[PDB]
């Protein structure tokens, strides 16, 4: 039959670092009925820009408006079709706890060969580093390695440049590879940055 | 504590356009603004002068 539009639910939001605020939710049932979707936003009693869903990102909406950090606005979706208009549940939130960097690059080995034990690593944090402060996950492994060694997360917990990885096997190849994110844990991991290699010396 | 004085009035401008006290607010803004301007990022400026806009 034909139906009027269900309550989305599930609505999300996410800032990747570059993109502007990019929302997602959950339509709900087929209504067998074209069906718009706007998102509507706004912060105090002012409002922002209504975003309109493409026809063919019907559950996304990328808004118009630049990225706002560090106050609380309040988002929801209103769904409608000719039989009848709803709106999800409003949800409050500061954006800049929703925050999706890009991995750090030029990661690099610096004293390849130089001491037995030990490698330091150098990265450049992204430009998101100007906002909030950074957390890193840091994996190391052999070069015939099945699985992943971990970095203590609790070492790399704020933003650095570099770090001194210990204890490894003298003359050994191995590779690296981070990601950062939001020193609260309140955000979106990065994806995986390019791998580094160096050496251990005897 | 450039930053640190900058997460304070984003604080105060938070809490004046929730209190129904624009014009306190864009005044906290416009000082943030300043802010940025001569020692801060983009993103951050970026960020006030869209607040400001949606005041109107
Ligand atoms: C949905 O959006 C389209 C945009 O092309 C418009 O023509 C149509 O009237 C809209 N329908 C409803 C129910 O809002
Ligand atoms: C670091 O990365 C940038 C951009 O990918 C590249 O231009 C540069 O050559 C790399 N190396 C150094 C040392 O900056």
């Amino acid at each position: 039959g034909s139906l009027p539009p269900e309550k989305p639910k599930n609505l999300s939001c996410i800032v990747n670092e570059g993109k502007k605020m990019r929302c997602e939710w959950d339509g709900g049932r087929e209504t067998h009925l074209e069906t718009n979707f706007t998102l509507k936003s706004e912060w105090a009693t002012h409002k922002f820009a209504d975003c309109k869903a493409k026809r063919d990102t019907p559950t996304s909406c990328t808004v118009d408006y630049s990225t706002v950090y560090f106050v609380n606005i309040e988002v929801w979706v209103e769904a409608e079709n000719a039989l009848g208009k709803v709106t999800s549940d409003h949800i409050n939130f500061d954006p800049v706890y929703k925050v999706k960097p890009n991995p750090p690059h030029n990661l690099s080995v610096i004293n390849s060969e130089e001491l037995s034990s030990i490698l330091k690593l150098t990265w450049t944090n992204p430009s998101i580093k100007s906002v909030i402060i950074l957390k890193y996950n840091i994996q190391y492994r052999t070069k015939d390695a099945s699985t992943w060694s971990q970095i203590p997360p609790e070492d790399t917990a704020s933003t650095r440049s570099s770090f001194t990885v210990q204890d490894l096997k003298p003359f050994t190849e191995y590779v690296f590879r981070i990601r950062c994110m939001k020193e609260d844990g309140k955000g979106y991991w990065s994806d995986w940055s390019e791998e580094a290699s160096g050496i251990t010396a005897a | 504590d450039i930053s640190e004085r900058f997460r304070r009035l984003m604080r105060r401008a938070d809490e004046l356009a929730r209190r129904g006290n624009p014009e306190e607010a864009r005044k906290v803004l416009e000082e943030a603004e300043e802010l940025m301007e001569r020692y801060g990022s983009p993103e951050l400026l970026e960020s006030v002068r869209m607040l400001l806009e949606v005041l109107g």
